[PDB]
């Protein structure tokens, strides 16, 4: 995985931008603020939160490389993003409404591009009674 | 459009069988209707008077379960391609392995050499018949969805361990009290009390108010003390069904409530929004950031939904309001902090 | 006055007949008893020894019922006018249709006619009148408001749907054990296991602590055997009535807290103002845009009372907790960053 | 001190005899065992065999209960004092028409009676002892104070009055239906189901559980379908107490809730200080002003206080929420409006 | 090491001995099925026709049993040092008074006496073993701790004590007035209801629902008056286990969400740190200072503990909240004050 | 309809009072305020919310034309203005004392001028032990 | 009872300090300012609510009047004071300490004088293992 | 007792550093001041309300000589520090691991020193499985 880990480490030079080898949250920021994302204090805690296990404070290059090794496609993660779909579901039949869904990422939540919501609605067979089965999507987004 | 089609039917079968929700309750229901008419027919067989139009109504029976059976079995195999990790050969091998699906194939196997052995009617094999019918009890047994039944009874069975204990305990010994008392009242007036073995059936039968009446006690004395016990230890044998039906509805209303402020909304959103957010993302070192941070928002509201499988209760609303609380206190305490640095 | 005076007495005879409360319950008790008196005179007429004296008093409530009900339904006529939707000729016949009066004038005719041949007294005649005296049981049966009694028992059955059937199945598997273990032990020795129909019906009976007494096991490890298996199965089927019930009490705690923090008053203020204002509005371009005004207002106060129709719950509660931290928090923000600019 | 003695000894006797609370109850329980024991005597002494020794042992019980009964309305009458409106001969004869006194005195004649015409041995006399035997039980009457038992029962039956009455008709529809059918099954095999009065004492006796044995059905189809019929019915029938006893519960509980947060702490501190604020003050005008002010806050404090009567609920701990949330609102606004206009 | 590990071998035997959790569960499990196998055979031993099989097979259950306590009771006096309270001789007497301890070894001398007279085999000394026999029922005594079985039940019956004797009274009244009544109907044509006592037995086993069947009414009138009443007394009846199974059921509800929601987390750390504090604390006035500051923290922690004791409830909810609010209430009337001040 | 379309087409110009064709939060609080009605920012949001159904934000010409269609006399309506006066009803026998409706009206929600209630008490019979039939109210108020 | 209107007309007098009749939370407050009491304003409008009946704001002579006559011995408010003491009564055995009162009335509530706590105790039989009768208490404070 | 009471009295005198005999809050949180710890004013509170038992609101000579003879081996203060151990005790069985002791410590509650930490984890035997037998701590702080 040498080309991988290299452009894990890029990746992390690029991220903290200095020698120091730990990641703190103002300069977490700053990469999104080079986007004008504008980030959140308690954003940047949980980003830094989620990568180190040690509760230091800061993403060391081993938590950085640790987080980005494992696999999105999990069982845990599957069903978690499963249960998510199904959240949505009328009589138990497994069906959520294709402009209901729409309705639900536009409004709820962080909201998602007309035009990304609309690609969303796309990437499967979206006709049938509306209904879009989300085992589908489970499955497009769960391949990797 | 065709095999398209041919994926929907085979969708909504699988939905039907192993996932039934409205009609389909009303087709397992048939199908349960089915094998307990069966049961009942072979009980009657059972007895010698109508064991001959009950063989033959339950003849038909069989084949009527057989020919209906493996027509459900070939749906289910040809089924359960809705998820698609049973298609081809090896994913329908892989369902064919499934408990439910190997006993209900034993089952059906079962019921085939029934009629074949009903055909050639040898003695052992008649015999083996007259075992082997109770088999469609599995078809019964299959009906339940990973024992949920079994799980639900043992989950309210041991949430209230201690008071089914304490109770049982408590009758069992206001039992072998009376039983004891009413035998020394009645062991020579009454012949049926003659050992305390008797006594301890009169009182099993009579405290868990069965009263049979064939041991009963006919000294007045032993009537009085029989009256006396019988208040006591029929309120302590019929405690485990009350104490259970109430933890059964206690229950029922807890997962009722729960299920109505559910919190599954705002965490499905921004998880799906990331998710395809990431998919999307799969300068270019700005967009490979993106990416990253896409993904780590997935992950981030993964494991917020994975906490929020705990079912709510009164922690999580106290939990809330504390933070609310705290939040409130500081960030006015920050207020009259700075007003007083601006009166400095 | 005198028309207003006689509006008044129907609209009174109404609320007392199809809508009662308080003393309208006394005298739909009273028809209760009449009817609940006729069938116990009736099922005494059944018995050859009492059929004679039973037969005349029966005969006496025959007409007294007759004339009691063709008065009620007179009277239910003349009335139900309180609406004034069934006022006239069309009015009446429109109330007519309706399915319990329907019914109640079958079942005055009905009774007419059990009168009429118990006059001629014929023998196809009065066989018709033996079966035709059932009848006013849909007089019991027009007792309840569009069957209350059917949906409240089906509500709660539904609700509790798996703790029903999870325990009546382990019941019943602990029933056919039992049942078939006694049996083996008991086959021989006792001449009344001598089918495994026979144990069923003994493991009926005893489960459901009925206990007739015509089946009793013998043998001493069939009674030990029965004493165990009837803890476990009197337990699994007394399940059934205690979860019922205590979802039953639940149900009745819910409803009674709901309606002591029923959310109508509000609402209702604003819904009644509202329409009073609009009504009246019913320069004048002014005026018509403040009527337009107050029927939208009339529109939004009516929307929200149909959203109050859902019951209070955690849901409403934790709703407005939730809305009333959220504008403290963005309020007291707002003034942070306003001192905050003032500091600038 | 000597008066004040027996002041004190007067009040003491008072509460264990009309307020019971702790050691009362074990004087109240030996009285009640007393009277228990005088009943069960006399039901003895109906028997032939032990109306021998059971008369003479309850002749002992007459003069015990007789003796003792006469003590103890001589100290209720001598006490009562404790109020000290029944002191002197008229406050002693105020009390003494108290409907649990005049019934007590009225069974305390009727035990001199009894005595004396025991003593004589008349015949029509003695008839009316063993008629008059049975007043000691309004001795086991007068127990409860002013009926709290029958009115918490009618309490939790009017509250659960839909689901009785709901489980009560399903239940009875039961019945009937499956009297009829076992009768339809069996009136010409089984010689006891003769007539539909036998199927319908059948199927009481059935569906109530208690299964006498004289009536069981011999038909195997009359047996299928009083299994059926007795598992539904059985679950109705058992209904009505296990509503009746998840009610008493949810009761209960309610009870000891709003007794842990009763409100009756500062209204009642609030109402002393002022009461006593006002009695002290019962320059002059000023002191005549205070008084006013001090009686009109006791009347405050005593409107308040009939306000907390009413138990605490959900409504209480919302009203206060919403008070609170409204306060705050308000002033925050109010700090961020001064706030703005200090900007300006 | 050697030494630890025997400390720790009688640590974990200690902990599965007297404080079983989960695999000790199934030792003990395994010893309550010994000595209720062991009560079992005994009661089949008081069976002439076992007696013989019964007697031989108890007898090795005797040794076994003997074998198998003597080894436990060993093992539990050797361990027992798990606290260190009780090693050495001295300490080894002191827990081997305890009442549990004591009793142990009681029944352990009992079963050796047996099994010794059983080999002796003295007629005097065999009726002795008859009755000692019972002892081992100590054994199932001794499982509970400290009778929290008993604790339980006296707790939620006294917590609804108010509600038995309600129901248990109205119940009694049924039954006297409906056995009366049946006796008044049935005194001459039913032989068996010849005396009011009889009328009771019937009455009690009626709405007991026990339902014997030796007397049951035969009248119609007589049958009429026994369903109604058996309707109402078998409610009444079948109430208390009703009452007390809801009362188990929410109980165990009300434990269960306290302790989800136990304080105990805050307390206990700040108890530990200060007590650690105190123990390192144990210039140098300036440290002798600051040992006394962690010892108060130590104790306050201590105090704040025992308050936590107190379940929590509605009270402690409502009580924190009230304190936020008024900290809320005073520290925002505070800043307007000051805001304003800074106008002035 | 061309009466009633012409009339709503006035009523929506004289709304708007442009020709921007949508109908703005501050536009629709002008109009009240010309009448000294100081209306407040949350009701006329759900003013302009109650008239579209699209979420735009403003009211559109076919949407007033939509509302002003529907007819006040409807099922749904009139059993929500019953149950709305049965909120006060005692004893379950359908009737409301006219003192303690006009407490009730003048006390709770947008007080009603004396006047106004004096008479809603005599646009119906009040007399009859002071009690008024609420579902009269109901037949006057949905009879359009 | 002419020397007790007269009183009560003089007491009113004096409350309102002029001939408008009708008593205002201003002048009812600086009434007792006059004492240095400092009576908050949702006091007074308490102290105004208890003694008028029609909402008006104000107390008015007859209203005073009336507050006045009724007298403060009544079975309902007896009751309430009967309640009242039982509140810290133990074992449901009708007996409060005279030093839990003291403390009770000291902390809780509008506190009382020490002195005036202590003629409280000793305006009944105190001794008697410490208990004090409370319904001794209720006679007092129930005689007028 | 004469040295320990002699004791007492110069901590006392240390503690308030002058005659008036009576411990005011200023003066205790002067005293921890001086070591730089910042005290509460509600910490001071609960300070002087643990030593005096009359509220009289400082702590006099008496009262911190009572509070300071008694002795902290008690048992019901030995079942409390048991229960606060036991409080995160797994599976019933009397086992708290030693790395989750030391997490609970330094995050929960005033945090302890890493070093003193360490010491409470070696004062008792933390091997075995990496449980530390909580009674053994009990044994060690209840031994005065
Ligand atoms: C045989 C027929 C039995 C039928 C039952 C017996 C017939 C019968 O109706 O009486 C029961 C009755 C009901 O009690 P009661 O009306 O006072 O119960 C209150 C009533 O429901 C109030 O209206 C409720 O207030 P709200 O509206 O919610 O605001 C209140 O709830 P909450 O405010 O506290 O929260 C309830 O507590 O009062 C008796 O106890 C007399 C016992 C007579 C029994 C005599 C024989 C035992
Ligand atoms: C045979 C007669 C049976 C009658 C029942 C048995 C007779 C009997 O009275 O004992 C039961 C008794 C009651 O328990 P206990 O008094 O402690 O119950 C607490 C008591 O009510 C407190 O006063 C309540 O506090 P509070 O005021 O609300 O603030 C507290 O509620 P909460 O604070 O936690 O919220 C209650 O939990 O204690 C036993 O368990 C001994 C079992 C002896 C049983 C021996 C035989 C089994």
């Amino acid at each position: 995985t040498e080309e991988q880990i290299a452009e894990f480490k890029e990746a992390f030079s690029l991220f903290d931008k200095d020698g120091d080898g730990t990641i703190t949250t103002k300069e977490l920021g700053t990469v999104m603020r080079s986007l004008g994302q504008n980030p959140t204090e308690a954003e940047l805690q949980d980003m830094i939160n989620e990568v180190d296990a040690d509760g230091n404070g800061t993403i060391d290059f081993p938590e950085f490389l640790t987080m980005m090794a494992r696999k999105m496609k999990d069982t845990d993660s599957e069903e978690e993003i499963r249960e998510a779909f199904r959240v949505f579901d009328k009589d138990g039949n497994g069906y959520i409404s294709a402009a209901e869904l729409r309705h639900v990422m536009t409004n709820l939540g962080e909201k998602l591009t007309d035009e990304e919501v609309d690609e969303m609605i796309r990437e499967a067979d979206i006709d049938g009674d509306g209904q879009v089965n989300y085992e589908e999507f489970v499955q497009m987004m769960t391949a990797k | 459009r065709r095999n398209v089609k041919y994926r929907r039917v085979q969708n909504y079968l699988y939905n039907v069988l192993e996932r039934p929700r409205g009609w389909a309750f009303i087709y397992h229901a048939f199908v349960f209707l089915l094998v307990f008419g069966c049961l009942i027919l072979s009980v009657f067989s059972t007895i010698p008077e109508h064991t001959k139009l009950a063989s033959s109504c339950l003849l038909i029976l069989e084949f009527v379960m057989i020919v209906v059976f493996g027509l459900e079995f070939i749906i289910r195999i040809w089924s359960a391609g809705c998820c698609c990790r049973y298609r081809g050969w090896q994913g329908r091998l892989r369902f064919a392995r499934k408990p439910f699906c190997v006993i209900d194939t034993i089952v059906l196997i079962a019921s085939i050499a029934v009629v074949s052995a009903k055909t050639q009617g040898n003695i052992f094999a008649t015999s083996a018949l007259r075992s082997l019918r109770f088999l469609q009890i599995l078809r019964m047994v299959r009906m339940d969805r990973r024992g949920g039944t079994w799980k639900l009874l043992g989950s309210v069975v041991y949430a209230h361990s201690k008071e089914l204990i304490t109770a049982w305990y408590i009758g069992f010994l206001v039992l072998i009290f009376s039983s004891f008392l009413v035998y020394l009242v009645e062991k020579d007036a009454n012949k049926e009390f003659s050992t305390y073995a008797d006594a301890l059936w009169w009182g099993t039968i009579t405290l868990t108010t069965i009263g049979y009446g064939d041991k009963t006690p006919l000294t007045w004395l032993g009537r009085l003390l029989s009256a006396g016990f019988a208040l006591l230890g029929i309120s302590f044998f019929a405690l485990p069904a009350g104490i259970l039906g109430s933890g059964f509805a206690l229950k029922v209303q807890e997962q009722h409530r729960q299920k109505h402020f559910e919190k599954r909304r705002n965490p499905a959103a921004n998880l799906i929004q990331c998710v395809w957010r990431s998919y999307a993302a799969d300068t270019p070192p700005l967009k490979t950031v993106i990416r990253a941070i896409r993904i780590m928002k997935f992950h981030v509201a993964k494991r917020k939904f994975k906490e929020t499988l705990r079912p709510y209760d009164v922690k999580d609303v106290i939990e809330q309001y504390s933070a609310g609380h705290l939040d409130m206190l500081c960030r006015i305490k920050s207020l009259q902090t700075r007003v007083d640095q601006i009166l400095g």
